RNA sequence: UUAUUAUAUUUAUUCAUUUAAGUCAACAAUAUCUAUUUACUGUUUUUGACAACAUGAUAAGGAUUAUAAAUGGUAUUGCAAAUUUUAUAAUCAAAACUAAUUUAUUAUAUUAAAUUAGCAUGUUUAGAUAAAACAAUAAAUUUAGAAGGUAUUGUUGCCCACCAUUCUUUGUAAUAAAGACAACGUGCAGUAAUUAAUGUAUUUAUAAAAAUAUAUUUUUUUUUUUU
């Protein structure tokens, strides 16, 4: 046995540093909450980059033809309403059922944090530099 | 409890030795005994003793072989006092 | 190619050595057979490699031939030059399999994985949807979305 | 399939078990077919056994844990 | 392992991407196996359940006993509750009754006794003439 | 071998020692115990 | 108390082993850990 | 333990970096009590349904002389935030109170309210050895 | 002493052992009357047909529990137990969708923007004002609650 | 951990000491011997 | 002393010797020095004598093998009959060869009877039966055009016979050994091989696993497994050789008591038959029970003479003899020379094996804190075990004198071996329709609303339903008039009430058991008690006079009248302005109310299309002349879909109840929930919300426990199929709004019977729909109602160690 | 390197968790001949198993005894049977890391019910380093059999000089000699001992000592009877 050796006292008057610290931290807890909550919500209201991966069929087909037709006409206003998040569109797109089962099997989709980039995310440096002040679990923007 | 523990000796016969254990049944078969006998028949010098094997190998069903036919019949002619 | 995430490379011998585990995986060499077969390309190196493994797999159980003392060492030398040949036979085939496939994707328009070169369509390394700012080796900040090398229509 | 039933038997370690099972079968049907089979080993049985589970090895089969020196 | 091209992509539910700090980041249930293992057992069961339910060419329709097909005009023991019941041994008809499907055109009698112009549900079955001469008979 | 005593009803080293049966022996019944039927006691309960 | 002849007694107290033999193959191999471990045979 | 941080150091042994089964780790160390994932702010470390009834510790069973502190599973309500009286939760070193009330605290159990691993560490509580290890860490540099 | 251990317990010791212990009166299993469907299972609370196992089994007892909890409890006292959503009605952001399904459904209208303050340069929340003083809600306890 | 070097191959037991001696090497194709002795007896 | 046993009785051997030859002079002592250096070529690879393995018992604490025979060894000869090839019980096949030839012979006799009543044994060969089920591929592919050619060229053209491989003389020497005696067996596609159907193969293998228990052994047969009672005794000892030698003992015990006890009854049976041996001389009581039946076998109402009764009896003893003497015979077969207990045909009783119980208990052999690998690497597996043997005794009759020989076996069992008995005795049960009446449906069919949680607690008076057996003769009813309202026969009524020779209005007649129009003993429509005169003109003003006027309990009056109970005595605050009902008109407790043949039975019976006037009365049980009259005779049944039920005739009817009688009435539940139904009227609880207001906007975060995934969306209005959709949105002009679906119900959700009227969801056919729908993954720990006790997969608690194949009889 | 038999051999690496005390004794209620026993009361002198010292005792760890059924050890690892003489420290719900002795899930689909883990994106990239020969598949760059110890459970063994107090003692030579003795510092001189040692001679010097010259073995051995 390393015979269990005592830790000394908690120190004189540290309790006051405790009741203080925990409290005013819990106050900071509000603003980081208030900030991140807004960031989450206002993220949900914005537009995203299109979740599909254009490289793979059936999204290699030119914008004029292919599933872009139904994307442009049968559901166009809808896909803007859903704000192009990768959760609803893949559910909306599956409902129209005019492309069959090629949503999951054939059509390959962007990775997660590549699909939370908002519209007009030109520079690829962006998807990694999302702010650190907000605690969202990478739903924020 | 007496009748069980009797080990009736394997050498009930000539050159073909009886099995008494499951590992010994692996190295034994009525077909292969013909090999042992054809090895003894061709080792017998004269026709008369070559009987006691064939006479025996007919007792327990040791199936004869082609060379069993040769060993007997080849020396069947060469035994002088034979009757045709 | 459905696999696109970043990768890890291993030298030819370090893959050739696995033999029937992955290198001579029966169905794998059947894959690159048909692919060779259908392209009108003769499958000469594959069937050249196929007999190499098939004999090694068949004889992987036995002992090595008894090492009797030979001051000449010709047997030990022949034991080496015949080996390094076999490695050099699979070396060519290992590279050959990677040669056609990346070029094959040039004909099916399948974007290979990261840090991958197709002779004409992606002269330097293609990298799209990686885990980093820049092209891992060329230090070029990636474009978003993943850049495309083929023409859009089918 | 008398043994532990699995969905797909696509592995040689099972094929040999079948290659042997058919080998022993022919012999029982035909007596003198045991000669060309036994000389080629299809009758003989492997005693190879994949190592049973054991907690000590990290994966559980043959690779022990780690230990670093101070 | 969780290479996103595994398990039909549904492995994306179990993946902590990037250089995670094993202590603070990374969900717990993604670590223990049996939970990962029990989960895959869910999804893997779905494909079976999906495929079993994509082959539902038949549609289940109840029917009073009197005018049911003469195949099921006997006691029908429920599934998983008796040795599989071959339909008719004497009639040389050995097919599981749960596997025998009856054609909608065959049964517009009771099921669509409300048919009026009885064809209006469906036209009758055109059964192939298996006897007269045809290419099969070299003619 | 300590303060905690050995449970003589569940220990093999005891039950399968020489001072009791071994698990190999014919394991029959040792001796019939006719207690309640040779000298029986009458029923004097404490609960009335 | 039944009995059948002994072959070797083995007093394995914590101090030591003292293994006597009067060789045979075996039968039941008795055991006692009352205070001193002994392996009758 | 090597350093008996309480009475339960003398008894239980570390047993190395033992891997307990999931959710059966013996000590209930809720060091992840306050990890703010704003989207799941109502589902993380809360009742999995939002129609459960409040836990027992938010209520008073019988005629109590008085609790020194109310337990940390208690959930904070508006009555909590508006009455403003001293509400105490057990923590090291002695106790923590919610002196500055807010409505951002209403609805979340006290587990998610307090910060268990206080960032300000005690150079006083740790011997020269255990402090030294913090110096190498950079958590308590020099 | 001489090894004659009985392969079988002798017939004598069979009778001597089998007569030292009494027959259970219940294992006799005689019944010509039948079963008492109305009364048998409802016998006195001492020797009653005691249900056991899964909670389904306690039919005649759960009814007593309800009749019991109905008895002692005044509804007055039970009113004070609040559901979670009853409490979360007082939170600045009481109900907002989570990312699994209806993330897009959330809107700025759900934001309690007046609670905090925004700074245009940072675009973030610099701080928050006090909500305990100025929260005037007609239902501190919910409406149907009447102490 | 070992912490000592790896031992040689010879000191390790035989790698396939369990597979029966009949299988290493597998004398495959016993069918043909009767075909080959005939054609050989033909030419001779 | 408690220790005076533990001394040693003799003088131990003494130490006067040196170290034995070459022993201690590292060297591990356990290995015999010289004996092991003895070359294996000379002694072999054997370690323990080459005897049948079952002799050896895996020793404990002494890592070797020991013979359960005390140093004696039975050679392999005793393990087989005389001169057995490879020492087998039978020469013909090995273990597997005798395993699968069993079935192939057992299928040759399989007939649909062989399965019924028998459990897993009743199932045929899994393969021979499943391939038969596959008549898709069964179409017998005739030998190909090539084969019939290559043979025809051979057999005729090249003058060469063709021989099948079995018949090929592979022999080099013995080309006179014949082909196997079946060289001409017919090869078909159905029988061999066994290529079977996949989903059916599931249905077989599953139904096999569940029907293991459904063995009905108490039969009336004459076979090796025919019996009236089948006791199974499961001995349990820690050592296999213990339980075997014991399972051998009880056999030669029950073979004794079993032989004698059954023999006395056989001595009785032959006595109960012979020419001047009567005993089955029929009881006047028994000859009544055969003739106690309104309608027998051949013409009308029946009568048996005492003779054929005395024939029916002997018609059965002949079987209780054949089953008896067939037992004594199988009792005397096993001799010490040829004892084989494990075969039912030869021995009685016949011991049945059972898989031993094994519980691996692995643990860290080390104990230290700093290093965990030290612990894990130090794992050692020691197992607990218990070996079972099951004795199966089948008595053709249930003798209690024998059973109490059985339950005394627990005393003299071999040391450390407990036993359990599985008795299985036929029991005669009366299904008296008087208590459980097979009556029509309730007019108001109960629904899923009657089967929520706690429905057993509050929705159903535990069966059997209570029925009134007591009925008061009304003012001027006659015997036919009472038999009318009770729907019973006047003659049956005359027999039922022996004491009632004349009907005096106001006395209660005892309802006959065979009645068909008895009432549910309560009234359903609520009744109120006005403060109208009652007792004198003074009204009710206190709790006791409240009870006195209704003549029921103050308590049960409070139970229903909750609001009046929470305020005052008889709710002293009377009615002003508008009469306060619960105060003024106290609701009589449901218990104080009596039923009425009006409210009980629905007097409205529906009519269907195939109905005729008499056909409806044939269903209702009444006469057409009673029906048509009571219904104001119609020209045809087409107009009225619900003809009123006949005012009950004198004899009987089968009318539907107004409401299911078993259903626990709500008034009683009001009584059970008295206080809470009070505090509604007390504090005026208008309504309490379950979910906040905006819930319907917020679909997910409000997922109540009773709610379940995958969530069912709102149904598309009528898009049940494509025509329904096309006609609705694409082509409005199309005539067929929906193609003609089945008039009878179409449960697409097969086989999951789902509640009707509920918007329901078909399982998703395309994968894309499966992944994208919101389905949770099992993040938290796993829980199951049954095996939550057995906490983990690792720690499997066993309250009782029983063989994992222990089938409760 | 002496005349049935193989190491050269991949697959890995960021890992942590413990709380807020309470042992000084036993008592049938139904259906067997009746006990209120119903509610069987008698007032108080010790200090081991502990928060502390307190003998025993089973593990982890591979290195040279299978060809016709076996790859994990004793020297010892927290709670154990004779050493007591400050002291309650034990799991209970809701609970806070500093810890050597640990598979964590890496991009088609991802939180359903006892409460369970939001920052670490950066070329499956430093140095260190981990574990297989067993129902699988790698069978050779190669092996008994000769050898030493100042230690004396033995290389993590001892020893050695210079470098301080001392003390003692003188035949007083930088900076007396000798002997004693245990510090610190400097190596690592010696035990075939990291270029073998010893000796003698010359020279050299932090210090054991080193270079050159000769003998030498208290160093270990390598061996043509005229080609």
């Amino acid at each position: 046995w390393a015979k269990p050796k005592k830790r000394p006292k908690v120190g004189p008057g540290f309790h006051e540093k405790a009741q203080k610290w925990r409290d005013e931290y819990l106050l900071d807890r509000h603003r980081v909450l208030a900030d991140s909550l807004r960031a989450y919500v206002d993220f949900s209201s914005t537009k995203r980059v299109e979740p599909w991966d254009t490289r793979f069929a059936p999204f290699d087909r030119v914008e004029k033809d292919g599933v872009y037709i139904l994307t442009r006409y049968l559901m166009d206003d809808k896909l803007q309403l859903c704000n192009y998040h990768h959760r609803p569109v893949k559910r909306m797109l599956c409902n129209v059922g005019l492309m069959g089962p090629q949503v999951t099997t054939t059509a390959r989709w962007k990775p997660y944090r590549f699909a939370t980039n908002p519209a007009n995310t030109t520079r690829a440096e962006r998807t990694f530099t999302k702010d650190k002040t907000v605690f969202t679990g990478y739903h924020h923007d | 409890s007496i009748a069980d523990r009797r080990h009736w000796p394997a050498k009930k016969w000539s050159i073909g030795l009886e099995p008494r254990t499951p590992r010994d049944w692996l190295r034994f078969s009525y077909r292969n005994l013909a090999y042992a006998y054809n090895g003894a028949l061709r080792a017998c010098a004269t026709f008369p003793e070559m009987l006691v094997y064939y006479k025996e190998m007919k007792q327990r069903g040791v199936k004869v072989d082609v060379d069993t036919l040769n060993a007997l019949l080849s020396r069947a002619a060469r035994y002088e006092h034979i009757q045709v | 190619n459905t696999y696109l995430t970043r990768s890890v490379a291993t030298p030819p011998i370090s893959v050739i050595r696995t033999g029937p585990k992955w290198w001579a995986e029966p169905e794998r060499m059947v894959k690159h057979k048909v692919m060779y077969f259908t392209m009108g390309i003769d499958q000469l190196p594959l069937r050249r490699t196929a007999v190499i493994q098939k004999d090694l797999k068949r004889f992987h159980m036995c002992k090595p031939p008894p090492r009797v003392g030979d001051a000449t060492g010709y047997k030990r030398s022949r034991g080496a030059q015949l080996t390094t040949w076999y490695r050099r036979i699979q070396y060519q085939e290992y590279h050959l399999q990677h040669l056609f496939v990346r070029h094959m994707w040039g004909l099916l328009r399948m974007y290979p994985g990261n840090t991958t070169k197709i002779q004409g369509k992606a002269d330097d390394g293609y990298v799209g949807y990686d885990s980093v700012h820049f092209h891992r080796y060329n230090r070029s900040p990636l474009p978003f979305p993943a850049r495309e090398i083929y023409e859009r229509r089918k | 399939s008398e043994g532990k039933a699995m969905p797909s038997f696509a592995n040689e370690i099972a094929a040999f078990a079948c290659r042997m099972a058919v080998a022993n079968a022919i012999t029982k049907l035909l007596p003198l077919a045991r000669i060309p089979l036994k000389k080629a080993g299809l009758l003989s049985v492997d005693r190879r056994r994949e190592p049973g589970q054991f907690p000590g090895f990290v994966d559980g089969k043959k690779n022990k844990r780690k230990f670093a020196k101070r | 392992m969780h290479d996103a091209n595994r398990f039909g992509g549904r492995t994306a539910y179990l993946r902590e991407i990037g250089p995670i700090d094993h202590k603070k980041k990374g969900r717990l249930f993604k670590r223990d196996l049996p939970t990962l293992q029990f989960n895959v057992d869910v999804w893997c069961a779905q494909q079976t359940l999906r495929k079993q339910w994509k082959g539902r060419d038949w549609d289940v329709v109840e029917m009073p006993f009197e005018m049911a097909p003469k195949e099921l005009q006997r006691v029908v023991p429920e599934k998983y509750t008796d040795v599989p019941i071959m339909t008719d041994p004497a009639r040389h008809d050995y097919m599981n009754i749960r596997r025998k499907v009856f054609d909608r055109e065959d049964m517009q009698d009771a099921l669509f006794a409300s048919g009026g112009a009885g064809q209006s549900p469906y036209p009758a079955i055109q059964r192939v003439d298996k006897a007269a001469m045809t290419l099969d008979k070299y003619l | 071998l300590g303060y905690t005593p050995i449970n003589p009803d569940t220990s093999p080293m005891l039950m399968y020692s020489q001072c009791h049966w071994h698990y190999n022996l014919p394991q029959g019944m040792e001796r019939p115990s006719s207690v309640n039927r040779s000298l029986p006691a009458p029923y004097q309960p404490h609960h009335s | 108390s039944i009995y059948f002849n002994l072959n070797g007694i083995l007093i394995w107290l914590n101090v030591l082993h003292i293994n006597i033999i009067l060789i045979k193959y075996a039968f039941l191999i008795l055991l006692n850990n009352l205070e001193y471990l002994i392996i009758f045979k | 333990l090597k350093i008996a941080k309480s009475t339960f150091g003398f008894y239980l042994a570390r047993r190395g970096q033992r891997k307990f089964p999931f959710h059966r780790r013996p000590h209930i160390k809720n060091t992840q009590a306050m990890n703010l994932n704003a989207p799941y702010f109502w589902s993380y470390m809360t009742a999995k349904s939002q129609s459960f009834f409040l836990p027992e510790e938010n209520y008073i069973t019988g005629d109590w002389t008085g609790k020194f502190f109310v337990s940390k599973r208690q959930v904070y309500t508006l009555q909590h935030a508006t009455s403003g009286g001293k509400v105490r939760v057990k923590s090291f070193p002695s106790v923590f109170e919610l002196n500055s009330p807010s409505r951002w605290n209403v609805g979340k159990e006290m587990n998610t309210l307090t910060k268990p691993r206080m960032d300000l560490i005690d150079d006083q509580m740790l011997t020269k050895k255990q402090r030294l290890d913090y110096v190498k860490a950079g958590l308590l540099p020099k | 002493r001489q090894g004659y251990l009985p392969r079988y317990t002798p017939w004598e010791w069979i009778a001597i052992q089998e007569a030292d212990q009494p027959i259970i009166h219940e294992t006799m299993r005689t019944d010509n009357i039948g079963a008492s469907y109305f009364f048998s299972l409802n016998r006195s609370w001492r020797y009653k047909a005691r249900p056991h196992g899964y909670l389904r089994n306690y039919e005649n007892e759960v009814r007593d529990m309800l009749q019991f909890v109905d008895g002692v409890t005044p509804w007055k006292q039970a009113q004070k137990i609040r559901t979670y959503w009853e409490v979360r009605q007082h939170h600045p952001m009481p109900q907002f969708n989570r990312p699994e399904v209806a993330m897009h459904r959330n809107s700025a209208g759900l934001l309690p923007s007046h609670m905090w303050e925004m700074d245009k340069k940072t675009g973030k929340v610099r701080a928050v004002k006090d909500s305990v003083r100025d929260y005037q809600t007609k239902i501190p306890v919910p409406k149907w609650v009447q102490l | 951990r070992r912490g000592k070097p790896r031992p040689r191959a010879g000191m390790f037991p035989e790698k396939y000491r369990r597979v029966p001696t009949l299988l290493k090497p597998q004398q495959g194709g016993q069918q043909y011997f009767n075909e080959f002795l005939i054609r050989s007896a033909n030419d001779a | 002393y408690y220790w005076s046993r533990y001394r040693i009785p003799s003088q131990m051997p003494k130490f006067d010797g040196p170290a034995p030859v070459a022993a201690p002079q590292k060297t591990n002592e356990f290995i015999d020095p010289i004996d092991d250096k003895f070359p294996v070529t000379i002694r072999g690879n054997l370690v323990r004598p080459d005897v049948p393995e079952d002799q050896y018992v895996d020793s404990w604490y002494v890592c070797t093998s020991m013979t359960h025979h005390l140093g004696d060894f039975r050679p392999w000869s005793a393990s087989a009959p005389a001169n057995a090839y490879r020492f087998r019980p039978y020469n013909e096949f090995d273990s597997k060869g005798r395993e699968y030839v069993e079935h192939l012979r057992k299928y040759s006799r399989y007939t649909p009877q062989a399965s019924r009543g028998k459990g897993a044994n009743g199932f045929p060969f899994r393969e021979a039966f499943l391939t038969k089920m596959n008549t898709a591929e069964t179409a017998a592919v005739n030998p190909t055009r090539e084969t019939v050619m290559t043979r025809a060229v051979a057999e005729r053209l090249h003058h060469a016979r063709v021989l099948s491989p079995l018949e090929v003389q592979r022999d080099v020497g013995r080309l006179e050994e014949p082909l196997p005696c079946a060289g001409k067996i017919p090869a078909e596609r159905s029988t061999f091989p066994f290529r079977w159907n996949t989903e059916d193969w599931y249905e077989y293998e599953v139904a096999k696993a569940r029907n293991k228990r459904f063995v009905f052994e108490n039969t009336n047969d004459n076979g090796v497994c025919a019996s009236e009672v089948t006791y199974r005794i499961v001995l349990e000892g820690f050592w296999d050789h213990h339980v075997m030698k014991l399972a051998d003992d009880v056999v030669m015990f029950l073979k004794d008591v079993g032989r004698q006890v059954v023999d006395e009854k056989l001595k009785s049976v032959r006595a109960s038959l012979e020419s001047l041996s009567s005993g089955g001389a029929v009881d006047p009581e028994l000859v009544a029970a055969f003739n106690a039946s309104l309608k027998g076998p051949f013409g009308g109402a029946d009568r048996y003479d005492a003779d054929e009764v005395a024939h029916f009896l002997r018609s059965e003893l002949e079987r209780l003899e054949e089953q008896c003497v067939g037992l004594i015979n199988r009792a005397n077969v096993p001799i010490p020379g040829t004892s084989n207990i494990y075969d039912a045909n030869v021995s009685w009783p016949h011991v049945e094996k059972m898989e031993p119980w094994t519980r691996m208990a692995e643990f860290w052999t080390s104990s230290s804190d700093t290093s965990f690998t030290e612990l894990e690497m130090s794992t050692a597996h020691y197992e607990f075990r218990k070996y079972f043997r099951v004795v199966v005794v089948k008595m053709p009759f249930q003798s209690t004198e024998f059973e109490q020989r059985m339950y005394g076996i627990r005393h003299w069992l071999h040391r450390q071996t407990s036993c359990e008995f599985h008795t299985t005795y036929r029991r005669n049960v009366v299904h008296d329709s008087a208590v459980f009446p097979t009556e029509h449906d309730p007019e108001t069919k109960p629904s899923h609303e009657h089967h929520r949680l706690f429905s057993f607690a509050l929705d159903w008076q535990s069966a059997p339903v209570d029925y009134l057996s007591v009925e008061l003769a009304r003012e001027g009813d006659s015997w036919s008039s009472l038999a009318k309202r009770l729907g019973c026969s006047e003659s049956e009524l005359k027999a039922a009430n022996g004491a009632m020779e004349e009907v005096v209005a106001g006395v209660a007649v005892s309802v006959p058991g065979s009645a068909t129009r008895r009432l549910t003993s309560f009234s359903t429509t609520p009744s109120v008690l006005p403060l109208q005169q009652g007792d004198g003109k003074p009204a009710i003003t206190s709790w006791r006079r409240a009870a006195e006027v209704l003549g029921c309990s103050v308590e049960e009056l409070q139970q229903a009248n909750g609001a009046a109970a929470l305020t005052y005595m008889a709710a002293a605050e009377s009615g002003d302005g508008a009469f306060d009902p619960a105060i003024k008109e106290l609701v009589v407790p449901h218990t104080a109310t009596a039923a009425s043949p009006e409210s009980s039975f629905a007097a409205f019976e529906p009519v269907f299309e195939g109905d005729t006037w008499t056909s409806i009365a044939a269903r209702l049980g009444c006469s057409e002349a009673d029906l048509r009259a009571c219904n104001d005779v119609d020209g045809s049944v087409a107009d009225v879909s619900s003809c009123a039920s006949v005012s009950v005739p004198a004899s009987a009817t089968r009318p539907r109840r107004i409401i299911h009688p078993q259903l626990r009435p709500q008034a009683a539940t009001d009584a059970l929930l008295a206080r809470t139904l009070g505090e509604q009227a007390v504090s005026a609880m208008g309504d309490i919300p379950s979910l906040p207001a905006n819930a319907h906007k917020f679909p997910h975060e409000y997922h109540t426990p009773t709610s379940r995934f995958p969530t069912t969306p709102q149904q598309s209005p009528a898009s049940d199929n494509w025509i329904a959709y096309t006609a609705k949105y694409l082509d409005k002009q199309l005539a067929l709004q929906d193609e003609p679906a089945t008039v009878y119900n179409v449960n697409k959700l097969w086989p999951m019977q789902q509640v009707p009227g509920k918007v329901d969801q078909t399982p998703f056919e395309e994968d894309q729909t499966w992944l994208m729908h919101p389905i949770p993954v099992h993040q938290m720990q796993q829980h199951h109602p049954e095996k939550d006790l057995q906490d983990l997969p690792f720690v499997n608690h066993e309250q009782f160690p029983r063989s994992l194949e222990w089938t409760a009889p």
